[PDB]
């Protein structure tokens, strides 16, 4: 089996809380290194996802504020295949890409 | 009326910030992918052909 | 059934009154919630203390009680694990759910394990500070006292303690004793934050609880932590503060009848406290084959070391992490006096890896102090000021340490090599240059596929000299190179760094297509 | 529909919604100083001197996003705060436990029980009847079933054996409502304003019981995340005040704790618009009048409700006054959904009566003579202090240390929970600098990252560092001279002093001492004139300008004016 090697590779976080979410299901094209902006308090990362079922590119940010989240954020690669739960931030507002906050995530690598 | 107005600092301060880590990272994604080019052509050609 | 009867409710303690075989730390129920513990008892009545508190439960004169005729258990629940209990078990904040099935069920006044029970303290707690983990080691077993004045950082060396835990299964049992409540949420909030919730336990006893409750909370911590050693598990335990429990003691005596003694407490102060901190140790195969370590936390008042409590605590644990005010306020953090601390245990605490490379530290560090206290005149010996001069600030660099921040103890040992070896000369008061180095170093010997390797090599056999040089010059420093010198500008010019960094091998060719594939800063080889 | 939305508020509500109105800038410069002082008075930010600043200062006010929001909130119907957790009344009971006086002595009576519906419980009430006035008995110990101990709650005057005594099984009680604000009472409800004590009209509530239906529910907290503005620049750089926790004020007798207790009030009733509670422990009847009355001069009277267990009056009532103080805070954050900052003073009087009381009645004494239960009483009067869903309740305590001795059991006691201690100095305040407050000694736990900018860190870790370091400069220029100093040290020195001096600040209640209007300055404002003055910038102006004035720019045109006038002078 090919995806057998992958099923010990799985990682799953997730939140209690339920909010509304945009969902991505797909490949890392692409996904750049951390940077620490608010007071070096918090992690920038972008990511280039390609989708499944419709094979197309779409770029994304994403926010990590707590020691779980840059940890869970730590995990994606590139080729990595994720189903990813992002809560949309009013940051957004000001950037050309959306920003978005992990809710839940399911890595695998 | 004219002196009364003033250049705020809080969205100012958010705006910048997030147009500058924006184009950093653009550049440093253009320069990292440059200077990979310039390592694979460094050591890319056949010995003997 | 009730056989007794409330006849005096005076000093915050009950008077039942019948004809019974009352035992000390007898359960004594007036409710299905309330109960309480027999202190005094003779032939025909009983003195108790309550636990517990109900609202719609009004006791008076004339009140039934039953006597369970058995002594005070506490009860162990699957969901304790990530949850905030009190000492009769009722869990006030809980992640997880109960099964009302009692896994077992403890005396909280068991007797400390005999000699032969008991084996030696050898395998290193990590701590997650680089000066506790190399200069005042603790141990599987030990008891390490924190002690200090008040807003100094010892609630925060006993939690950074005991998040370096994260990935060594070893369980945290966190009792306060008086904290504010406020403090115990956020400790809550900050175990959730860092991966360690599920692993940990979180006895409380509040300042305006009752004094019984505020008494007996160590031993239940205790008990649980027994409980968890019967099954071959480490656990590390933290009481916050024991000062506050010898409060709670002198006041249930004195409210109880019994005499003061020296600065108002009762006789048998020693007592109270070397019969709760002599249940922890190493213990062997046969008895349990975990291990119990204690770091209780004791308040000083304006550095008063000689204090009645603080030297009871001092002459009972096997050494003492002291936080000075003088250097909280000049910003060191954490404010640890390494002069005034010790570890009895020393060396024989600590991995042989880290005891070849922490060797003959404490020494230079008071050579170093001396020194900076009596330089006097511009006069200079020899080189060997400018050798001293230079190591120990590096030290002292080395001391700093931001909060809750865990630092892995192969990356300390490492961290006290390069130190050792003269791969730290170029450093003139750069943060940023000690926190590349570390993290690189944790991110290749925790994810790197030969770095991993490595670390299992550093953990379990001693290297000698010659390994570790192979080791450090055809992996490590590469790597540190190559993240140092794409990082500070002014290590390009830097004729220590040059002089030191000649011959390393470069790797920037890989290091870059490492990075452009999403892969983490320390990353030489692969991902395991 | 302005009759609708009109028809859901008080004419007293519109006359508060009033202050919450939106000014044009192009209205803004056609007021003059009277208009804008008025305006700037009823908002609170203090008077000024000069026409533009007072425009931008009323700007920046308004353009904030919650006076904005308050400001489109006025011109709604009325939006009612739904109470989840209210404290409920008492239960309607009778006098159901009647005895009388068998034994007596000074602050102790023993009352024996005669007819009796259900047994006495302990911390209850009982009432006796002497020459038409009513005294309160609180019962301690419970001997056996028909005998019981009490202590005064008041003045024992006119008790003797025999006299009969009836009680309803409760605690002590007192009148809450929104009619508390305003006026003055005493820790078991009597009025102390008036001859004639017209009554306040309210729902009566035991201060002693805490209507919890859990003790989990006493864990569902929010710890303090916020940082309360004060307008005085040395709190706001470098002491920032929890909301939600607790601030110590320490100090020895005459350092000035009660002016800046009535300067917080004040601010924190006009610029904050909230509600105050005062409760004063041991008050002395003089400074009690005294506050009283300049309460109702300056305006925040009608915002306060004040406690008073007086220094003549018994212990027992004297310690209950902190948890009336913290029972009308509770009512106030529950019942209404508003946030209050509660005042204490003093702390040390509050443990004082403990130990008076424990003493009394015949109790072990502790270390130092002081109550077995000390930690504990502590605990259980600052552990009602919190911050929950429906408000935050913020303290500010003021203790008195006996001889600096900061080792002494009551210090120690309260040091637990105090998460911002502000020292005041004796010989600081000697040299003339006021509010004296010690800003080397003095920490707040606020002063971290998690809470505040790089920049206030920065600032105040510089300014912390620059003083301690003028300071151990100021001995070498007192013993060698001041040329003895190289050359950064005389530029570190003079920064030093102008630091020091700067810090000072005219309060808009100590008028009476000296005369000097008050001032109000914003963080980013101090902030700023910290930031200009460490640079050194205005290192070529005397240090005599830099003391008791508000902005940075106030010394640069004194100075600039002070120029002009000697150079038309020649
Ligand atoms: N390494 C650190 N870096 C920065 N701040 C720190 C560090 N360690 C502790 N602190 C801060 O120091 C203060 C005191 O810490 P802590 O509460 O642990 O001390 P304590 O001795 O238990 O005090 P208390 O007398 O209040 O019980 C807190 O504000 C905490 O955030
Ligand atoms: N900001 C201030 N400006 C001028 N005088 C002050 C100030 N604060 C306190 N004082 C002085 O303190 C005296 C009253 O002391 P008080 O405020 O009762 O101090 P404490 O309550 O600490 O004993 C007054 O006479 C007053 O002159
Ligand atoms: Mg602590
Ligand atoms: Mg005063």
């Amino acid at each position: 089996n090919i995806f057998a090697n992958k099923i010990a590779n799985q990682k799953a976080y997730f939140k209690r809380d339920i909010k509304t979410v945009h969902t991505f299901l797909g490949r890392v094209n692409y996904i750049q290194r951390a940077s620490k902006f608010n007071d070096e308090k918090r992690v920038f990362r972008p990511l280039q996802i390609e989708l499944s079922g419709t094979n197309e590119i779409v770029d994304i940010y994403l926010e990590a504020t707590t020691y779980i989240s840059k940890k869970a954020l730590d995990e994606i690669r590139q080729n990595s295949y994720i189903f990813l739960e992002a809560k949309w931030l009013p940051e957004s507002n000001f950037l050309n890409n959306p920003l978005f906050e992990i809710q839940n995530i399911v890595i695998e690598n | 009326i004219n002196q009364t107005k003033e250049i705020d600092v809080n969205s100012k301060i958010v705006k910048t910030e997030l147009e500058y880590v924006e184009e950093d990272s653009r550049l440093r994604k253009e320069k990292i992918e440059l200077i990979q080019k310039n390592y694979d052509n460094l050591n890319a050609k056949p010995l003997v052909g | 059934m009730k056989n007794l009867k409330i006849t005096a409710i005076k000093d915050n303690l009950i008077f039942v009154e019948g004809e019974h075989q009352f035992s000390f730390l007898e359960i004594i129920k007036f409710s299905d919630k309330v109960e309480g513990v027999v202190l005094k008892a003779n032939d025909r009545s009983a003195i108790v203390a309550i636990l517990n508190e109900d609202k719609d439960l009004n006791l008076t004169v004339g009140s039934l009680a039953e006597a369970t005729g058995e002594l005070y258990k506490i009860p162990i629940y699957d969901n304790y694990l990530g949850s905030i209990i009190n000492v009769l078990g009722e869990s006030l904040v809980k992640q997880y759910e109960r099964t009302n099935v009692a896994l077992d069920k403890k005396y909280v006044f068991t007797e400390a394990q005999p000699i032969f029970t008991r084996s030696a303290v050898n395998e290193p707690l990590v701590t997650g500070i680089t000066v506790v983990d190399g200069v005042l080691p603790v141990g599987r077993g030990q008891k390490e006292l924190i002690i200090g004045d008040r807003g100094t950082g010892k609630t925060a060396i006993a939690l950074n303690a005991m998040l370096a835990q994260e990935n060594t299964d070893v369980i945290n049992i966190f009792i306060a004793i008086g904290k504010k409540r406020d403090e115990i949420v956020e400790i809550y909030g900050t175990f959730k934050k860092h991966n360690i919730l599920h692993k940990s336990i979180i006895v409380s006893a509040a300042s305006d609880d009752a004094v019984a409750a505020r008494y007996l909370a160590p031993y239940a911590g205790m008990a649980i932590a027994e409980f968890f050693q019967q099954i071959g598990k480490d656990v590390l335990v933290v009481m916050d503060d024991l000062t506050n429990h010898a409060d709670a003691y002198r006041e249930l005596s004195l409210l109880a009848g019994i005499a003061p003694a020296r600065e108002a407490y009762p006789g048998d102060i020693f007592y109270v406290h070397s019969s709760l901190l002599e249940r922890g140790g190493k213990y062997g195969p046969e008895f349990g084959g975990g291990s119990i370590t204690i770091l209780p936390i004791a308040q000083t008042l304006a550095g008063d070391i000689s204090g009645y409590i603080p030297t009871n605590l001092i002459s009972i644990t096997d050494g003492q992490i002291y936080t000075s005010a003088k250097l909280f306020n000049e910003g060191t953090r954490p404010a640890i006096d390494v002069n005034l601390s010790v570890s009895r245990l020393g060396s024989a605490a600590q991995s042989k890896f880290m005891a070849f490379a922490s060797s003959g530290l404490k020494k230079i560090y008071t050579e170093y102090k001396y020194l900076k206290r009596l330089s006097s005149f511009s006069s200079k010996i020899s080189n060997r000021d400018l050798e001293t001069l230079q190591k120990g600030k590096a030290f002292e660099s080395l001391i700093d340490q931001a909060e809750y921040e865990v630092i892995d103890y192969e990356t300390s040992a490492i961290l006290f090599l390069l130190l050792k070896k003269g791969f730290l000369n170029f450093y003139t008061e750069k943060t940023e240059a000690l926190k590349v180095i570390i993290g690189v170093i944790k991110v290749f010997l925790a994810k790197d596929v030969l770095g991993r390797k490595m670390r299992a090599i550093l953990v379990e056999h001693g290297i000698d000299s010659i390994v570790w040089n192979l080791y450090l010059n055809h992996m490590i420093l590469p790597l540190l190179k190559y993240h140092l010198l794409s990082e500070l500008q002014y290590l390009a010019t830097n004729r220590e760094f040059i002089k030191k960094f000649k011959d390393i091998r470069n790797d920037g060719r890989i290091l870059l297509a490492y990075e452009r594939k999403g892969y983490e800063r320390g990353i030489a080889y692969d991902y395991k | 529909d302005p009759e609708f939305v009109a028809s859901t508020y008080t004419e007293e509500e519109i006359i508060h919604n009033l202050l919450f109105k939106l000014y044009s800038v192009e209205q803004l410069a056609l007021f003059t100083i009277d208009q804008l002082n008025a305006l700037l008075f009823a908002r609170g930010l203090g008077l000024e001197k000069n026409k533009v600043r007072a425009i931008k200062s009323l700007l920046t006010l308004q353009t904030s996003y919650e006076f904005m929001e308050k400001s489109q909130a006025a011109l709604l119907p009325k939006v009612s705060f739904n109470p989840t957790n209210p404290l409920k009344p008492i239960e309607e009971k009778e006098f159901t436990i009647f005895g009388e006086i068998v034994e007596i002595r000074s602050q102790v009576y023993k009352i024996r029980i005669d007819k009796a519906e259900e047994e006495v419980l302990p911390k209850v009430i009982f009432y006796a009847d002497v020459n038409g006035k009513e005294i309160q008995l609180e019962v301690a110990d419970i001997f056996d079933k028909n005998l019981v101990s009490t202590f005064v709650l008041g003045n024992e005057t006119g008790l003797k054996i025999g006299t009969k005594v009836k009680s309803k099984n409760q605690s002590y009680a007192i009148k809450i409502s929104k009619r508390l604000l305003g006026r003055v009472i005493d820790p078991i409800g009597k009025i102390l304003d008036d001859s004639i004590a017209t009554p306040v009209h309210g729902n009566m509530y035991a201060p002693l019981e805490m209507q919890h239906d859990s003790e989990a529910t006493r864990y569902v907290v929010s710890p303090k995340n916020a940082i309360l503005e004060t307008g005085i620049k040395v709190i706001d750089v470098l002491l920032p005040i929890p909301k939600g926790g607790k601030t110590g004020l320490l100090g020895g007798a005459g350092v000035g704790k009660t002016v800046i207790v009535q300067e917080l009030i004040n601010a924190f009733i006009k610029f904050h618009d909230g509600v105050s509670v005062f409760a004063g422990i041991g008050e002395r009847i003089r400074e009690g009048h005294e506050l009283w009355k300049e309460a109702e001069a300056l305006g925040f009277l009608n915002k306060t409700a004040f406690i008073f267990g007086q220094m003549n009056e018994s212990p027992g009532l004297r310690f209950r006054s902190g948890i009336s103080g913290v029972k009308v805070a509770e009512y106030f954050r529950n019942n209404l959904g508003k946030s209050v900052l509660l005042f204490m003073d003093n702390i040390f009087r509050y443990v004082q009566a403990g130990s008076e009381i424990s003493s009394l009645l015949e109790k072990t004494p502790s270390a130092v003579g002081y109550q077995p239960t000390l930690f504990s009483e502590m605990g259980q009067l600052q552990e009602r202090i919190n911050s929950t869903k429906d408000g935050d309740i913020t303290s500010i305590q003021a203790m008195y240390i006996p001889a600096d001795d900061f080792t002494d059991p009551a210090a120690v006691a309260a040091f637990a929970h105090f998460d911002s201690t502000i020292i005041l100095s004796r010989q600081l305040a000697a040299e003339g600098v006021y509010p004296a407050i010690d800003p080397l000694e003095s920490n707040s736990k606020m002063l971290s990252i998690k809470y505040t900018s790089r920049e206030h860190l920065d600032i105040a870790k510089k300014t912390v560092q620059t003083l301690e370091k003028t300071k151990t400069l100021e001995d070498i220029i007192n013993i060698l001279g001041f040329d003895a100093l190289s050359e950064d040290d005389k530029k570190v020195v003079e920064v030093g002093r102008r630091l020091k001096w700067f810090l000072t600040q005219p309060f808009v209640v100590a008028e009476k001492f000296s005369g000097v209007p008050g001032k109000f300055v914003r963080l980013k404002d101090s902030l700023k004139g910290i930031k200009t003055i460490l640079d050194g910038d205005l290192n070529h102006i005397p240090v005599s300008y830099f003391s008791f004035v508000g902005v940075v720019e106030e010394i640069i045109e004194k100075f600039n004016l002070d120029a002009k006038k000697e150079a038309l002078k020649n």
